[PDB]
């Protein structure tokens, strides 16, 4: 109990209105539970945007505001930029505790795409010593956020012994990732083409080997 | 706890308690504190009896009307000669005997002890033999001093027979009214016209020698012998202890009430006695009381 | 040497001895020891002066009781003096004793030897004004004992009778001399050269671990007379009088205590075990104490009118 | 140190009636037996107690062998300070939230803990957010538990005012103690008030306060006045016996080691005109203080 | 019983003070067998006079046995002569002594005081032997010390010599139960010899052996302010006592059977005695009261 | 400026005690409260306790037994202790500021730590293998080549790549690690101009914290 519940997942565009909402199991959101939103930004950089139910932190947007709206605290973000594209955390004070909800995923959509820079590195002699053949394929410069990697051993997809990381954003706001087919120095050896195969928003970037 | 109290002790006294004149008043008062506020400074059984016996002491005086714990309980009734166990045969002289203890002191003065009350069908069976051991041996006598320093009573049955042997034959004397709140009672208890043996008549100086092991129906009859003026009082204040009230539990509770269900109303003085001992004409140390009363009547 | 020595040596010991009464099979041991061969296979002087002195002690429970051998021992006599004028020994005095007046009106008398009879009598009134008369007006009293280790006999009455009533006459201490078989009563005056110090105002004594002799039974006998505290260490818990005795002809010497206290009060002496202090303090902190007792029983009138009105 | 005492009980003791008597009694003991603090102490403390029958005044040592510290108390105790206030509304009712906790017991029991008292400028702050989180949620309720096993007290200032919520709201209000403070001439008559902020609990409902040996100064004058009021039933351990009713006076007698006197400087006189001693509050109901609640509740149960 | 009966009827119908008599016919009736046990007849007297004292409070009341009593009888006096006024007169001269002591203070010394008849009858025989003596004197010594017997109707005659003719005085108030009779005595405006006046100095000398009527004009001259008492507390008699015998049986009842009812303070000289003013022993009375009267 | 950082141990066992520290700087703990937040691997925050400045703490019920948290004034330091952990107390640590100075009165978490990451497992610490990833493709691509080091088997996290002891800055990509069977491994690659290489050496510098362990291994063709 005194458990904060928010939307789990939300989608707009740019110039357009979006409300978020935050419930408290207990009751009706007052003044008194000072809610506080909070944003947080790829690799868990977190910034206090409302306090207080509706004051805007000094360093805010003024397209941010909070309300109570009925029974529940509410974030609205009036013309929505490509940027607001983050989770936001609703937090609910209940004068001993503090309360954090689930958060909402805001996805703004009209992001500026990109696809990726695939390399496929072959395993290392050094490497082949124990027994164990590892292909590297990297995988840069990529947005959204999400690829699909395939993987050929001669012509055939593998369907075992691949391992894709998940992806991580840059310095740059483009994601990155890594996939990785792990053989056995015999089958390394027993082949001779390797293939990636990087599927981002419908396209298809492969990079082959011998 | 408190209203749970509260509830019982109010059916309790409207059916049972001896004065149904006053229910009226305590039904109007007992609960008047919940209202106003009174009961909610008692929060144990303790305080509820010591406020509610405060509140009914005052609304009533009534002393035999109180809350207590049940480990206050009384003891248990009294123990003596039952019916069923007198023997048949009229060597029964001997039980007679040792039951009824009968001196004549120096200067003709007439003494009568006896321990404990019998149930008066058990007095009917020994009546015959009592004539020998008390009433003949005391006719000589001109004062008879009467010790119930040692009694601790029983059953009151015989009270009315014993006591008419104080009194004059012919009179039908009216004793006490008896009135029990549980039916309608009322019931006018009056000595008899007849006894068997010798009376000691009802001129002759009679003291009652009384102790504070001095129990039910020998509180009684020395109240009565007091309270017609027959007698002479002498000992200490009484044991309380008569069979007027009955015990009351709280359910759920370790408390109870005694409660009053008779009245005992005093034919001559028209007093209602609310017991808790006879007080003695001549107050004394249950030692002195005999002294006390060789001296009344060396000097009458 | 002989068995004769040990007879002469007892009969020295058993004439002399302050308590008779404790000498309950005392004849029998000397007879014994007389006939102990083992004592008569002594060649050594020091070494039977050893053993007669162990015996002793397992016999008498005096520590104070010995038995030596002391050949080349000579006794330093009083030295030649021609006439000394009451004037040089009141001088004398005056290097025995410090008197001063204490901040708070309290007044201090360090005496470092207690004088006699003879000398408070004849040299008493030149040293009135100098002593007495300069302490008389305080409020309070503080006399130090903590250096005195002589003294005679005779003055513990000059000392007591200026703090006590002249009425009625005290029996200050009875002293037993067994050589002189004599006892010396020692009473307080009821006539003396100065004012007395009267009773009310305090009086404290201070003692250290070195004060020994006449200062300790006076300590004792005021303390005893509910007419001073003490205050300090216990005292060292000297001897009325002990004697060193040459036997005969010889290089043997008995010694013994021949002389002792018998209070009056208590029935018992300061000797041996010394008086205990009413307040146990170091004795270089006595002073201070002393002081500090007397400065807050001073406030306590005027504090109790205070609180009762 | 006796001429010390004399003149620290003639100006601050409590009760100056049992001046005089001690004046005359305490120059007159035997202190020939008496050569340390311990000693001086003991028997002072005994001679004391005969005469006065007042436990909290008592002469304590310092402990012996480190005697720059004794025990003579520890510190006073630091709850919410009135400079410390927060500003903002939404930031004071989260601050009155986790202040005062409240539930909603089965059978419509009222829970109410908090573990401090704070000064009365502080509660005047709080005053309205107090409204929404104790007084309006328990007016449902027809028994209250007030909680104090662990609350340590504070100053006593805002005592009146919350006792007043189980009070009567009228006119006069209802006499709670007197103090008298010996070192003026305070025999000031505390009440309760007229008015409060918020809806009474009122003076009808249950209430039963529980009780800790931790519980402690403002927090046992609470409890003790709702039982000298009759108002409610106190159940738990005898409390700390820590009340702010007297001062420390050393002795300057370093020759006496460290020691120093309490003295009881107040008085407190309750409603029914009993002198409070302090030395703890005695619950109605004594059971250990992990089972008090159940205890509330079986009382509450079989009323 | 009988006895009981008859001893309480001579008791109640004599007791100076009926009054007081509350409860005592109760127990009277409080007849004990131990009281019947007794067969000796001084115990049985001794007996009843205690229980009457933890009843009546009066220590004057007693029941006593005496076989043998026999009163003595008034002497024949008629059958050898009248005793004429002149030898009657001799008598009281033996009675008296009357003398002018130093300071011309009167001294009168009185072993009995004398009857209204004796006074009425002789008095003119006495005039100039007692009373023309002293009647010049500056102050007058009355001495009572060793006045132990008297008449109550003298009482007037010395009164009246000592006080105003008018108003008349009331000096006392006697009532005797045996007779139911209040006895008043006055002063008499009209006397034989001179008054004294009201201006000279009158003292009374009482010794603890002054007894009945003496210590009655004691009394009322201190109450009516006329006397200064010098000497001791007087011995607190009773005006009469009578001691009589339980029908034909050997048993006797002696009993207070009158007392003074003063009118002044309602309240008698007897039992208790007459206070003196000036506390002294009574051999230094007479000094003591030259004393005084020579200083004022 | 206000600035908060929290360290703390990495690596600790299930059964056994967290402590972490939060260091502050810019404004003074006698002044300010600080709170304590986590958030478990793809799970939303969760508030654990406060300290305020008069040395108050409140913590979150569920957690209360188990945590407790003080500070040092003097020190700038705020500790939070965490006992009997499971493998579910594996999360990012952030301390907080506490504010509520406000025109209006409210309570507000201002100014974020960055975290720190602990990891609960009875896992082994494990010292990586490192291997050189080359072209294989020897094949010009165009001006650059893009060279790399696979960092295998290890564990906990981090590992620490440089390149040429940190002189290459150019093109750096440090992969996100992937987790199998309790072993981390990640690739790290760096593009340079293809004139260069193999003339000039190439040398990828790995360090292993938790293991106090070193490795460079040079990149050849």
């Amino acid at each position: 109990q005194a458990v904060v519940t928010q939307e789990s997942a939300l989608t707009t565009s740019p110039g357009e209105t979006v409300t978020l909402t935050c419930r408290s199991s207990t009751g009706a959101v007052t003044t008194s539970n000072y809610a506080n939103w909070v944003q947080e930004k790829p690799d868990h950089l977190f910034t206090g945007l409302i306090g207080g139910t509706n004051n805007r932190a000094p360093g805010v947007p003024a397209r941010f505001s909070g309300s109570l709206i009925g029974d529940k605290a509410a974030l609205t973000i009036t013309g929505a930029q490509t940027e607001d594209e983050a989770i936001y955390f609703c937090a609910l004070w209940y004068s001993n505790h503090w309360v954090f909800g689930g958060g909402t995923k805001l996805t703004v959509l009209g992001q500026p795409k990109s696809s990726p820079s695939v390399t496929l590195f072959p395993p290392s002699s050094e490497e082949l010593e124990t027994n164990k053949a590892t292909l590297v394929c990297t995988i840069t410069d990529f947005y959204p956020g999400v690829v699909t990697v395939d993987w050929k051993v001669d012509g055939t997809p593998v369907t075992q012994g691949m391992e894709t990381t998940q992806p991580s954003k840059q310095s740059n706001n483009k994601y990155m990732a890594s996939s990785y087919l792990t053989l056995t120095a015999r089958a390394w050896e027993r082949h001779s083409s390797y293939s990636c195969q990087v599927t981002h928003e419908g396209h298809t970037v492969e990079k082959s080997l011998s | 706890s408190l209203g749970e109290l509260v509830e019982g002790t109010g059916r309790l006294l409207e059916a049972h308690y001896a004065r149904p004149e006053v229910v009226g008043q305590m039904g109007a008062l007992l609960r008047a504190k919940l209202a106003q506020g009174a009961y909610r400074t008692a929060v144990d059984l303790e305080s509820l009896a010591s406020q509610l016996t405060a509140d009914l002491q005052e609304m009533s005086g009534d002393h035999r009307l109180l809350v207590f714990h049940s480990p206050g309980e009384m003891v248990a009734e009294e123990a003596p000669p039952p019916p069923p166990v007198v023997p048949s045969p009229e060597e029964l002289s001997y039980l007679i005997e040792a039951l009824f203890k009968t001196e004549v002191l120096p200067g003709q003065l007439g003494y009568l002890r006896f321990d404990a009350m019998a149930e008066l069908e058990t007095v009917k069976a020994v009546g015959p033999q009592l004539v020998q051991l008390v009433w003949q041996k005391l006719v000589d006598t001109a004062a008879l001093v009467v010790d119930l320093r040692y009694n601790p009573g029983s059953y009151s049955t015989a009270v009315p027979l014993l006591c008419s042997y104080f009194f004059e034959a012919e009179p039908r004397r009216h004793l006490y009214s008896v009135f029990d709140r549980a039916t309608s009672r009322v019931t006018e208890v009056w000595t008899l016209p007849h006894v068997t043996g010798q009376r000691y008549g009802s001129h002759k100086d009679l003291y009652v020698l009384v102790s504070h092991t001095s129990g039910s129906a020998a509180e009684a009859f020395a109240h009565t012998m007091q309270d017609l003026q027959r007698a002479t009082i002498i000992g200490e204040p009484t044991a309380g202890g008569a069979l007027s009230v009955g015990i009351y539990q709280v359910g759920s509770s370790a408390l109870y009430a005694s409660m009053p269900t008779q009245m005992a109303m005093s034919a001559s003085t028209g007093e209602a006695w609310d017991l808790a001992g006879v007080e003695p004409d001549i107050t004394v140390p249950m030692s002195v009381a005999l002294s006390t009363a060789r001296d009344i009547v060396t000097l009458r | 040497f002989s068995p004769t020595l040990i007879a002469d040596m007892a009969k020295i010991f058993m004439d002399n001895y302050c308590s008779p009464e404790k000498l309950t099979g005392m004849e029998e041991a000397i007879d014994a020891a007389s006939s102990n061969t083992e004592i008569l296979s002594i060649s050594d002087p020091t070494m039977l002066a050893n053993v007669l002195t162990d015996g002793v002690k397992k016999t008498i429970s005096d520590s104070r009781v010995k038995v030596t051998y002391e050949p080349d021992l000579i006794l330093a006599a009083p030295p030649a003096m021609p006439d000394i004028p009451l004037e040089h020994l009141a001088a004398m005095i005056k290097g025995t004793v410090k008197v001063e007046i204490l901040e708070g009106n309290i007044g201090y008398l360090k005496i470092q030897h207690i004088i006699g009879e003879e000398m408070a009598q004849k040299v008493g009134p030149l040293l009135l004004e100098y002593i007495w008369d300069k302490i008389l007006p305080t409020s309070a009293m503080i006399l130090d004992f903590r250096s005195t280790v002589t003294g005679e006999l005779s003055g513990i009455p000059y000392i007591v009778s200026y703090f006590t009533d002249p009425e009625p006459l005290i029996h200050i201490d009875s002293v037993y001399d067994r050589t002189a078989d004599l006892t010396i009563e020692l009473w307080s005056m009821p006539t003396l050269l100065g004012k007395r110090y009267g009773t009310s105002k305090p009086l404290i004594i201070l003692t250290s671990k070195d004060t020994l002799g006449i200062a300790e039974d006076v300590a004792y006998c005021l303390k005893n007379l509910k007419r001073a505290t003490i205050v300090g260490e216990n005292t060292a818990g000297g001897t009325v009088k002990m004697s060193k005795m040459k036997v005969g002809d010889t290089d043997f010497y008995v010694t013994v205590p021949v002389a002792k206290s018998i209070n009056p009060i208590t029935g018992k002496s300061w000797e041996i075990n010394g008086v205990a202090p009413d307040v146990d303090v170091a004795a270089e902190d006595a002073l201070d104490a002393a002081i500090a007792i007397i400065k807050l029983r001073a406030e306590i009138p005027a504090l109790a009118q205070a609180a009762a009105t | 140190v006796i001429q010390r005492l004399q003149e620290a009980l003639r100006e601050y003791y409590t009760l100056v009636d049992r001046v005089p008597a001690l004046l005359s009694h305490l120059a007159a003991m035997d202190l020939s037996s008496v050569v340390s603090e311990d000693d001086l102490v003991t028997k002072l403390n005994a001679g004391l107690q005969a005469v006065s029958e007042d436990p909290r005044l008592q002469v304590q040592v310092v402990r012996p062998k480190e005697a720059s510290s004794g025990p003579e108390e520890e510190a006073e105790e630091p709850p919410e300070a009135v400079p410390e206030v927060p500003e903002d509304e939404a930031v004071r009712r989260a601050l009155v939230d986790s202040v005062f906790q409240v539930s909603v017991l089965p059978g419509n029991v009222g829970y109410l803990r908090f573990d401090s008292f704070a000064d009365a400028s502080v509660l005047e702050v709080l005053g309205p957010y107090i409204l929404h989180q104790v007084w309006e949620p328990l007016q449902d309720t027809e028994h209250l538990i007030m909680d104090l096993r662990q609350n340590p007290g504070g100053p006593s200032s805002a005592v009146p005012l919350l006792l007043s919520y189980f009070q009567s709201p009228d006119a006069s209000p209802v006499r709670l103690f007197s103090t008298y403070d010996r070192r003026t001439n305070i025999t000031r008559e505390h009440f309760s008030q007229t008015e409060l902020l918020g809806r009474p609990y009122g003076t009808q409902r249950g209430v039963y306060l529980l009780t800790s040996h931790r519980t402690a100064t403002a927090a046992e004058e609470l409890a003790f006045l709702m039982q000298s009021l009759g108002w409610a039933t106190l159940v738990g351990e005898i409390t700390a016996g820590s009340l702010l009713h007297t001062h420390t006076v050393s002795l300057l007698e370093t020759p006496e080691g460290g020691l120093a006197l309490t003295v009881p400087v107040l008085t407190f006189i309750d409603n029914h005109g009993e002198c409070w001693l302090g030395g703890g509050v005695v619950p109605d109901a004594i059971v250990l203080a992990e089972e008090a609640l159940d205890r509330a509740q079986e009382v509450l149960e079989f009323h | 019983p009988t006895v009981l009966q008859t001893a309480g009827k001579l008791v109640a119908d004599n007791y100076a003070s009926p009054e007081l008599g509350v409860k005592m016919a109760a127990e009277l009736s409080g007849l004990q067998s131990r009281y019947a046990r007794v067969t000796s007849e001084a115990a049985l007297a001794e007996l009843l006079q205690a229980d009457l004292q933890v009843l009546s409070g009066d220590p004057h009341l007693k029941t006593a046995h005496i076989p043998e009593d026999a009163k003595d009888r008034i002497p024949g006096i008629v059958p050898m002569q009248i005793p004429s006024p002149e030898v009657f007169e001799d008598l009281i001269k033996f009675s008296f002594h009357t003398n002018v002591l130093e300071g011309n203070v009167g001294y009168l010394r009185f072993d009995m005081f004398g009857d209204c008849e004796l006074l009425t009858q002789v008095s003119e025989l006495l005039v100039e032997h007692v009373w023309k003596k002293i009647v010049h004197t500056d102050a007058l010594i009355v001495d009572m010390r060793f006045n132990i017997g008297g008449p109550t109707s003298s009482i007037s005659a010395l009164c009246s010599y000592f006080f105003d003719e008018g108003p008349p005085i009331l000096l006392d108030k006697i009532y005797n139960r045996p007779n139911n009779s209040v006895s008043e005595l006055w002063t008499l405006s009209q006397l034989e010899g001179e008054r004294y006046g009201s201006k000279k100095s009158m003292v009374i000398l009482t010794s603890t052996l002054t007894a009945g009527a003496a210590e009655e004009f004691t009394y009322i001259m201190k109450r009516l302010g006329r006397a200064l008492v010098i000497g001791e507390v007087t011995s607190g008699g009773c005006q009469p006592p009578q001691t009589y015998h339980v029908d034909d049986t050997d048993l006797y009842l002696t009993i207070p059977t009158a007392r003074s009812v003063g009118a002044a303070d309602g309240s008698s000289w007897e039992g208790v005695g007459v206070v003196p003013d000036v506390a002294v022993p009574a051999e230094a009375a007479l000094t003591r009261a030259q004393e005084m009267l020579q200083h004022t | 400026q206000v600035q908060l950082k929290e360290s703390g141990p990495g690596l600790v066992a299930p059964s056994q005690s967290l402590s972490i520290t939060c260091t502050v700087s810019g404004f003074l703990l006698i002044s300010n409260g600080v709170h304590w937040v986590r958030q478990p691997p793809g799970k939303g925050l969760e508030w654990l306790g406060v300290i305020w400045a008069g040395g108050n703490t409140n913590y979150n019920s569920a957690l209360m037994s188990r945590v407790s948290i003080s500070k040092d004034n003097s020190k700038s330091q705020v500790f939070l202790k965490m006992k009997s952990l499971q493998t579910d107390d594996t999360a990012m640590y952030y301390c907080a500021r506490d504010f509520y100075d406000y025109d209006v009165f409210y309570y507000a978490m201002d100014y974020w730590g960055q975290g720190t990451s602990v990891t609960v497992s009875s896992a082994k610490t494990t010292p990586p293998s490192v291997y050189p990833l080359a072209p294989g493709s020897a094949a010009q691509t165009n001006s650059m080549v893009t060279l790399g080091c696979l960092v295998k088997g290890y564990f906990p996290e981090p590992v620490t790549v440089t390149w040429n002891s940190g002189s290459l800055s150019s093109g750096v990509h440090t992969f996100p690690a992937v987790l199998q069977s309790d072993l981390y491994t990640l690739s790290s690659s760096v593009t340079v101009p293809s004139s260069t290489w193999p003339s000039e050496t190439v040398t990828c510098n790995v360090a292993h914290p938790a293991s106090s362990t070193k490795v460079d291994k040079k990149i050849v063709p």
